[PDB]
């Protein structure tokens, strides 16, 4: 059970580790500091847009 | 600015032969902005 949580947990961070970098709005003087992940591009090849 | 983020991460890519590009001669593009489109992608920033 513990293990189950704990790998719902950091899906969840993943999640939000992408989205909070391919978010459009930060397009963006911000952008100046923004880099892909490899894990990043993983996903997108994968879920595509 | 533009010139970081895409003009090094094209030279940083492994040739068609492969690999590094590193050493090589290139022919970049001075300034680039966005003209237009369905969205603001990334953008094709192009390096020779």
């Amino acid at each position: 059970y513990h293990e189950t949580i704990e790998q719902k947990k950091n899906n969840r961070l993943l999640e939000a580790r992408i989205f909070t970098r391919a978010n459009p709005q930060l397009s963006g003087a911000i952008r100046l500091g923004i880099e892909r992940d490899s894990v990043s591009r993983s996903y997108d090849e994968m879920f595509g847009a | 600015n533009v010139i970081r983020n895409k003009q090094i991460s094209a030279m940083k890519l492994t040739g068609v032969d492969g690999k590094s590009q590193y050493g090589n001669a290139f022919i970049i593009a001075n300034t680039v902005k966005h003209y237009g489109g369905y969205s603001d992608l990334g953008g094709p920033i192009t390096v020779y």
